[PDB]
């Protein structure tokens, strides 16, 4: 007998990472803008 | 040559120093005002572009 599942797992199912954006280029743009207006 | 009191020299020197300080205040005020322009044309100013 084992009719109802009774176990857990610490691993996800169906992970999707695309559509996660990296913010480096916008940070470079922000630094460029801040440097231009300080003199 | 010791033909005037020393308090007269002290006052004159202090006057020169005080005038210098006042000029510094004025110059820094003007510089503060110029921080909002940065020598750009009228259409390049942020408010107009917004």
């Amino acid at each position: 007998g084992q009719v109802l599942a009774n176990k857990v797992r610490s691993t996800p199912v169906a992970v999707s990472t695309a559509r996660e954006i990296s913010l480096a280029p916008v940070n470079k743009l922000i630094d460029d803008i801040v440097k231009a207006n300080a003199g | 040559a010791n033909l005037i009191g020393r308090e007269e020299l002290q006052h004159a020197r202090d006057a020169v120093t005080s005038a210098q300080a006042q000029l510094d205040v004025a110059i820094q005020q003007y510089n503060a005002n110029q921080a909002m322009i940065l020598g750009t044309k009228l259409e390049d100013q942020p408010a107009v572009q917004q």
